[PDB]
């Protein structure tokens, strides 16, 4: 199988600035008929894949000239002279010369903005849910940049592990920030053993970590 | 407008089988082949197999060879992917795409038109509607709804029947170890407003025909 | 060069009514089991034979019903190629009439009609009045008139005649020109000046 390797796999681009993605195949993509079968696809957040470039350097209908594909043999480059908010998503290269078709890992493109610290919020479980015999505590880090942040759960000062999950939104096109939601889940019984519930947040934008907490039963 | 319309999301148990369809319109079905490409959650794209509409020839990727059959029906302009012996690791969105050249054979475009995709959730869980809990605190405050223990995907959430969109963040669902999903939707508003204005989340889970409105105080 | 090639390669091709056009599709692929396929998208396909050339499609005794778009399709190594060709069937017999048949000084006008022809669009069907090979100056066209007699057409061009002066030309020449992709035909009819 031909191996397609993209570097880098993450790009943070200042509005206006150029972006460049390298795609290398383990073997040449030039066919005996003269065509070099290297293709670029873009998958935007929440949407199906779309054709971006065909045969190395031909832009598909509707693709701005600010996207430009080039290369030959085993080394290829996709350049984007400017990255608009609409351009963010995951870009894939793919060889179409020898079955099975193989894609690169996909390079994630995002807008680079000034660092922005998160607004941190914590939510106790609802009485309604506690009747159900389960307790979820939720910590919200709202509108921060970059997406790299750390949420640490503490119950009575003890770090929690394996009973929390989180997810992050797609980059906001207006302010270029992210929000993150983390959920700690305890049985109603375990919840009732401890008083202090805290979420500890570490971010490039915070001088020191920020803690939000409440006491169960206040 | 060239279009590929795929069948709806499916839930199947490990070891079962699934048949995804891809209905073609807006172009000549027999002048293009059909690829199937999938994407497991938070993963890259991966080519699955190919059906040559006009000849009946196929090619399968290693991951599905021996338990997949792809075909094309020229009577209804529909292509099918039939994947048996399902694994949890088959869980993915499955895309079909037409594959072909310019009208003169001049350029090979590759996959220029894609279907919207079909979510295939290989799971042993049973269909369950969500539980909606308020997310309230103990000049900005945050509030929200926790949409918990549902299956399968998706649910939809809005606030104030679409009238409230500003500052809303509806996060990706996470899959709990219980095999049930959980989702949060929040909105930050001026503090004085939390308490004078009305904030209601509208939660929808079509698979279980579940409609929930929750006002959070 | 791409695997699938058709001869002739032009995207649209012309053929005379009642005449025949043969189109050859071939696919340069290394694996055997490779095949191509002609298909009629807009019209009935015609007769395909698989040996000579490669895949040879033949339109025979062409009627207007044969005009339309056809495509040849073929895959090589998992890549599907197509070649589209559109066929135009035209009627343009050598049936060009003039009125009056002969000109008499004092005649204001002359008309010339091309009979049982198609298409009749001015970009393809054009008329001219000529004298000594050259278009007759002072001649004023009144405008084409399309009429009937598969349903063909008769098309009439009328000209306001200029003063013919002395010596009156021995004859004027009405000429109809047919221009289609790959086609240029003309018929000339004489107009004796009495």
């Amino acid at each position: 199988d031909i191996v397609m390797t993209q570097t880098p796999l993450s790009l943070s681009v200042t509005p206006g600035q150029p972006a460049s993605i390298s795609c290398k195949s383990s073997q040449s993509l030039l066919h005996t008929d003269g065509t070099t079968y290297l293709y670029w696809y873009l998958q935007k957040p929440g949407q199906p894949p779309q054709l971006l470039i065909y045969e190395v350097s031909n832009r598909f209908s509707g693709v701005p000239d600010r996207f430009s594909g080039s290369g030959s043999g085993t080394d290829f480059t996709l350049k984007i002279s400017r990255v608009e908010a609409e351009d963010v998503g995951i870009y894939y290269c793919m060889q179409n010369i020898q079955l099975p078709w193989t894609f690169g890992q996909g390079t994630k493109v995002e807008i680079k903005r000034t660092v922005a610290a998160p607004s941190v919020f914590i939510f106790p479980p609802s009485d309604e849910q506690l009747k159900s015999g389960t307790a979820s505590v939720v910590c919200l880090l709202n509108n921060f940049y970059p997406r790299e942040a750390k949420v640490q759960w503490k119950v009575d000062n003890a770090l929690q592990s394996g009973n929390s999950q989180e997810s992050v939104t797609e980059q906001d096109s207006k302010d270029s920030t992210y929000s993150l939601s983390s959920t700690l889940t305890l049985s109603k019984a375990d919840y009732e053993k401890h008083k202090v519930y805290a979420c500890e947040v570490t971010h490039q934008g915070l001088s020191s970590p920020v803690t939000k907490s409440f006491n169960r039963g206040e | 407008q060239v279009q590929l319309v795929q069948s709806g999301a499916e839930v199947k148990k490990p070891g079962a089988s699934v048949k995804v369809s891809c209905k073609a319109s807006g172009y000549t079905f027999t002048s293009y082949g059909i690829n199937w490409v999938r994407q497991a959650p938070g993963q890259g794209l991966e080519w699955m197999g190919w059906i040559s509409v006009y000849s009946g020839n196929t090619n399968y990727a290693q991951k599905v060879q021996g338990r997949v059959t792809m075909t094309a029906d020229t009577s209804t302009s529909t292509a099918y992917m039939d994947l048996r012996s399902l694994r949890s690791d088959d869980t993915a969105v499955y895309y079909c795409a037409r594959e072909g050249s310019s009208s003169s054979g001049d350029y090979y475009y590759g996959m220029d038109v894609w279907g919207q995709g079909t979510t295939v959730t290989v799971s042993s869980a049973s269909t369950k509607g969500p539980s909606v809990f308020p997310l309230a605190p103990c000049s900005t405050a945050a509030l929200g709804c926790l949409v918990k223990d549902y299956f399968p995907e998706p649910v939809t959430v809005s606030w104030n029947s679409g009238a409230l969109t500003s500052g809303v963040h509806t996060f990706p669902a996470v899959l709990q170890s219980s095999g049930l999903y959980s989702l949060s939707s929040v909105v930050t508003v001026p503090s004085s407003n939390f308490g004078t204005q009305t904030y209601t989340c509208n939660v929808d889970h079509k698979p279980s025909n579940t409609k929930v409105d929750k006002t959070v105080e | 060069v791409k695997p699938l090639q058709v001869e002739p390669p032009e995207p649209v091709v012309a053929v005379a009514l009642g005449a025949s056009r043969q189109l050859t599709c071939r696919l340069a692929c290394a694996d055997r089991g490779a095949s191509v396929q002609w298909r009629g998208l807009d019209t009935s396909l015609g007769a395909v034979q698989s040996d000579t050339g490669r895949s040879v499609l033949t339109v025979r005794n062409a009627s207007l019903s044969a005009a339309g778009t056809r495509v040849c399709v073929g895959s090589c190594g998992g890549r599907t190629f197509q070649h589209t060709v559109q066929l135009l069937v035209y009627a343009f017999p050598n049936q060009l009439t003039v009125s009056p048949a002969a000109l008499v000084p004092g005649d204001p006008e002359v008309a010339c009609t091309a009979h049982k022809v198609t298409p009749v669009d001015p970009n393809a069907l054009s008329f001219s009045l000529l004298v000594g090979g050259q278009e007759l100056e002072g001649a004023q066209a009144l405008g084409p008139e399309v009429q009937e007699e598969d349903v063909l057409f008769r098309v009439t061009e009328r000209w306001r005649l200029p003063p013919l002066g002395t010596p009156v030309p021995p004859a004027l020449y009405c000429q109809a020109t047919m221009r289609l992709p790959g086609l240029e035909l003309s018929h000339r009819q004489a107009i004796p000046v009495l």
